[PDB]
């Protein structure tokens, strides 16, 4: 469902349209018992509209020109997005950072409510990996071995550490070459490129623009698949077999098809 | 002010870009130079083995440097060791390869400088340049009994040591105590062997000096890029604080003017 | 037990490797080396240094100049200007340089220095002719 | 006290690139190496 | 500037309504607001003198609403609405490159892309002084012809690679052959984009000259003679090889057969040139 | 965060009164204000909506007295007053590790020492990321 | 106001000083990493260093215009290139005393002329060299 508070609307309409979409999502949570998704785009324009409304009302602005009620205006909206005993509302909010300043009052107030972070990097997209989520810059508060599990946490930390080692070794490879630490760093760079390919995934909503059928990977298939790459159980497969395939069974099936076609 | 921080942040950002570019170039040269040093080190071990076996103990001084400066503490510390030679052998003529050593040492001991080689450093050191220096020592006719070569040894990636390799003359070789144990010695054999052992020691130092110089320049640009990166981060936070303070202060002035009406 | 340090500005061949026999063409005569040799030193000349290791393997290394030193501790330090195996050499190229050297000798005339250079290249060319055709 | 070259644009001595406009000591280094080269030429 | 502040505030809306006449009648209009910075100053003057509550930089709280309700009227109408269009080119003057100032921040958020101009690039000879790395167009290559999209995609990729290794090109002469090729190609493409004033060129001329840039046809020429090559080779293909231009116009792209014909024409011309 | 700014302003003083019950009755209490930087934001909202003159970072001039009158009630009492005590652990959130900002410098001048937590140490896996050289206990 | 606010003797020596300080400003940066300098450049660097130490002055001791002109004239004509900068102040007191009770005719000559003639310049240089020999 869309609510579309447009830019050519007065600041009162743009300040309240996040509450309008939140009200629709609250019905699906309370009166249906669902886990609802709420998309706010943009959360900075919600802050910007509230600053314009307070300026119109004659209130004295706070630091960096924002409204004096900035934390309360954000807090009143963001505290309705939670899990209740009926259902939940999960909010994915597009974020604009003014002047590339994370200490600005608008992102600093927004970051106090976030439980995760999904960074879409154009550098990942230039490598052909879609979705272009940065594997290291994307964070989450629930990435702890008490909310998601011990195997989930250990595999995620191992994947992050492998990719951090790849980033630290990329300049060494660029200067000297692939010949480094015999076959130890060669094993690390081989696994890390397999990790980067296996993070890519075809999407069902884009299956008519790309031709690849989309995949919906369950969480256990993801953990099992990345555990296999981390354990080195698939070192005999090409890195192309890990690209744009959801499950790890798709990887070995694609590698078999390559071996049969070769 | 906000303009002063913005100007300084722009300058430090350009400094980091230059030093990162210099670090990549100097790492490429160091990788190539260490690759050839991996084979040209036992070449100097075999050349110095004879002088080690004779145990001859010590004029002329060979200084190895380059016209390319700002590689760290190479020419400064080598010249400092050369200054210690000027306080130990004030009457020793010195043959320099590089203008930087000439610049440092001309003010102190311009009366004890034999010759200074220039237009060197940009090209990699090969044997022909070593033979050019070797022919320069011979045909000049300058008297020398003992001697040494000043060069930057390659201890590690971040550490370089300034040592000296002793170089003797044909006349000193004939007068050696343990040279009687070596046979088949006449004038022409000793003369040709000495003037080729000299061109093998000079080639060994030139490979050691080039690798040590590129390694020092690589780690100096690496330190400069890290320090410029840290200074960028602190100046960015200072710029963000100053930008926010300017906006807040300007608005309070407007509010105070509006409320006073 | 004979430590071999045959190196070059271009390549490196042996580093303290036990060799049964190395025959060296020097200015003091094209003599040969066995372990615990005579303490001496000599100047290389254009010729075919040969290597005969502990397995009896025969390897031919033509050089253009250099130095040869044998110390009292059975340590052999042969350093040569450009040591290459002779298999990557051409006898036709050897005679081409030799004919070019002969032209330099004939066209030297009163240029005694150029006459010496022609003689030097004649010695190198004749050395390679025997090297490549053998 | 004379406004040394490279100490800063509008700060007594300087004018030029980003380093010279920022001043400090790197602008002094830029002015030192440049004036040394052109004094050697003359 | 001699006109009153209400007249300067009302002029963009008056011109927009004149352009909306063409939009609603099935025609296509282009509107230039030169410039919206001074219109916001005029609106700020009226608001401050009407005792309306000032905000950041003393601008009223509805100055974003002032420019958004103006610039949202530039639309591409549907075919059931006549198919007309209205294209807006607002102009914003920034102070010392501060695009984070209040009025430039608003108009950047409203618009569908920016064309950044710098004085540093202006005096380097880059005229028009467009910063390629900063200027965006959110509609992308959907607003280009097939021939232009074919060649500008490779030009954008090559110019991005040139800006990545632009630090080495300042001093590095003993680099690898690939890096030297990347910087030499980017110099040709940077010199290619330079254009004089009051002389716009047709899309066929633009595609042809940047086709020669990205296909290596300019790697053998000096950058100082690129402009002379731009005009003289255009004359050489406008009245001597018109059949190639006919095939490109008929098919809307450059086939490999037409690519080979253009390669022979360039090689023959560069022999003469 | 959904509560009104006067409620967030009042809550440190309400909890302090509940802790001062144990202090004045011979018992010992520990109180944590998590966090006082958000209470200063709530008090700045109340001050700006009361047309009071903003100062540094738009804060009112009595934002120091806001925290000073609160934290001074945490004290160790003598044996003639029962011997009880109240221990305060205020929390202050900085921006990019800036302890030189207005509000954290006010609380540092009030409290008896600070425990500084580093983002750089927290990224490296050091937990708790306590800066040993920058942590003071007066 | 410029040179119109200076007397004729001061204007003659401050104009030459402003040129020399400009030349010194061009060559003062060489102490950062330079090691070898031209002989004329070294003389410019030495004279400008003397001039920078000449502009230093203690508190509560203002000196007369004739003393300022004479000391600046010695600074810009190379009369202090052979003197260490640490003893410039001692020279500034003692040499001014020497030309006060003994060469007061020269001071009267400069006061009546109002400037520095080449003959008076030669006379002052000879007194400087005589004083430096006695120094």
């Amino acid at each position: 469902a869309l609510v579309y508070g447009q830019m050519n609307e007065p600041p009162g309409a743009r300040a309240r349209v996040a509450l309008t979409g939140l009200t629709v999502a609250e019905y699906f949570r309370d009166q249906e018992g669902q886990d609802v998704l709420l998309f706010i785009d943009n959360i900075f324009r919600f802050t910007q509209a509230g600053s314009e409304v307070s300026a119109l009302l004659g209130r004295i602005p706070s630091a960096v020109g924002y409204q004096p009620t900035l934390a309360t205006d954000m807090g009143t909206m963001q505290e309705r997005i939670t899990t209740t005993k009926k259902g939940s509302i999960t909010s994915v909010q597009a974020i604009y950072v003014p002047a590339d300043d994370l200490t600005d009052p608008a992102p600093a107030t927004t970051f106090a409510h976030l439980d995760a972070t999904t960074v879409l990097s154009r550098a990942i997209a230039e490598l052909g990996i879609y979705p272009a989520v940065d594997p290291l810059d994307s964070t989450s508060r629930i990435l702890d071995p008490n909310i998601i599990g011990e195997e989930h946490y250990n595999i995620a930390r191992g994947v992050q550490k492998i990719l951090q080692d790849y980033k630290s070794l990329q300049d060494i490879i660029a200067i000297l070459g692939m010949d480094e630490l015999s076959e130890e760093d060669k094993l690390i760079v081989s696994r890390a490129r397999k990790i980067q390919r296996f993070l890519s995934q075809p999407f069902q909503v884009a299956e008519v623009f790309t031709g690849h059928a989309g995949k919906l990977v369950p969480i256990k298939d993801t953990i099992k698949g990345f555990k296999m790459i981390l354990n080195g159980e698939l070192d005999h497969l090409p890195e192309v077999a890990f690209y744009m395939v959801g499950p790890i069974e798709e990887v070995v099936a694609k590698a078999e098809k390559i071996a049969e076609s070769q | 002010t906000l303009k002063a921080v913005s100007i300084r942040l722009k300058s430090v950002k350009n400094i980091q870009k230059i030093t990162q570019s210099m670090k990549m170039v100097s790492a490429a040269k160091y990788t190539k130079a260490e690759r050839e040093l991996r084979v040209a080190k036992p070449y100097g071990q075999g050349a110095m083995k004879f002088y080690e076996k004779t145990e001859l103990k010590g004029q002329l001084i060979i200084a190895i440097s380059s016209d390319r400066g700002l590689c760290g503490a190479v020419h400064s510390s080598v010249g400092r060791q050369l200054k210690a030679d000027l306080a130990a052998n004030p009457d020793t003529m010195v043959i320099c390869v590089g203008d930087k050593i000439r610049n440092i040492l001309q003010r102190l001991y311009g009366n004890n400088l034999a010759m200074v080689c220039n237009d060197f450093g940009r090209r990699p050191p090969v044997f022909e340049d070593a033979t050019k220096v070797a022919r320069a020592v011979l045909e000049s006719g300058m008297e020398f009994t003992n001697g040494k070569i000043v060069y930057n040894a390659f201890r590690s990636v971040v550490s370089f040591r300034t040592t000296d390799i002793p170089v003797f003359s044909k006349n000193a070789i004939e007068s050696a105590d343990s040279i009687a144990a070596y046979d088949s010695l006449d004038s022409d054999v000793i003369q040709s062997y000495v003037e080729y052992s000299l061109a093998s020691l000079i080639y060994y130092t030139m490979k050691e000096n080039a690798t040590s110089e590129q390694s020092s320049r690589m780690t100096a640009m690496d330190n400069a890029s890290k320090n410029a990166g840290e200074m960028i981060d602190k100046l960015t936070m200072t710029f963000n604080r100053t930008r926010q303070a300017v906006i807040t202060r300007e608005l309070i002035e407007i509010i105070s003017g509006a409320s006073a009406l | 037990q004979m430590a071999f340090t045959f190196a070059a500005p271009s390549q490196v061949f042996y580093n303290n490797a036990n060799i049964r026999q190395v025959d060296v063409p020097s200015f003091s005569g094209s003599f040969g080396i066995l372990p615990a040799h005579v303490a001496t030193l000599a100047v290389l000349k254009p010729g075919v240094v040969t290597v005969y290791q502990e397995d009896g393997s025969t390897k031919k290394y033509f050089v253009s100049s250099g130095t040869v030193t044998v110390n009292d501790d059975s340590s052999v330090q042969v350093l040569a200007e450009e040591a290459v195996p002779v298999e990557n050499l051409d006898l036709q190229a050897a005679r081409d340089i030799l004919s070019k050297a002969q032209s330099d000798v004939t066209s030297a005339g009163a240029d005694m220095l150029k006459l010496a250079e022609g003689q030097i290249a004649v010695e190198v060319g004749e050395a390679l002719v025997k090297a490549a055709e053998g | 006290q004379l406004g040394e070259l490279g100490t800063g644009a509008g700060k007594g001595g300087g004018g030029g690139g980003s380093v010279r406009a920022a001043g400090g000591s790197f602008g002094r280094r830029e002015a030192a190496e440049e004036e040394r080269y052109f004094r050697q030429k003359e | 500037a001699s006109d009153a502040a209400p007249l300067q505030y009302l002029a963009p809306y008056s011109g927009c309504a004149m352009g909306e006449f063409f939009r609603d009648n099935g025609k296509h209009a282009l509107i230039i607001y030169d410039d919206l910075s001074k219109q916001a100053v005029a609106y700020r003057q009226m608001s401050l003198l009407l005792r309306r509550p000032p905000g950041r930089e003393a601008y009223p709280g509805d100055v974003f609403y002032l420019h958004s309700r103006l610039l949202e009227r530039a639309a591409k109408m549907s075919e059931s609405n006549g198919g007309g269009s209205l294209t807006a080119l607002p102009v914003i003057e920034t102070q010392a490159g501060d695009v984070s100032a209040y009025i430039p921040t608003n108009v950047i958020s409203i618009t569908d892309g920016q064309i950044f101009l710098e004085t540093e690039l202006f005096y380097k000879g880059i005229r028009p002084a467009i910063n390629v790395g900063l200027s965006v167009s959110r509609v992308g290559s959907a607003a280009q012809t097939r021939a232009m999209k074919q060649v500008a995609g490779s030009m954008k990729l090559e110019l991005a690679q040139y800006r990545e290794v632009a630090a080495f090109a300042q001093f590095g002469s003993d680099l690898d052959a690939s890096t030297q090729q990347l910087l030499s190609r980017g110099v040709r493409l940077t010199e290619l984009l330079k254009q004089g004033q009051y002389v716009p060129m047709a899309i066929e001329d633009q595609v042809a000259i940047i086709y020669c840039g990205v296909r290596g046809h300019l790697d053998k020429v000096e950058p100082s003679k690129i402009t002379k090559f731009e005009k003289e080779f255009s004359q050489h293909i406008k009245t001597s090889h018109r059949d190639i231009l006919d095939t490109i116009a008929k098919e809307g792209q450059i086939s490999p057969d037409t690519d080979a014909k253009l390669k022979k024409v360039v090689t023959d011309f560069l022999s003469t040139f």
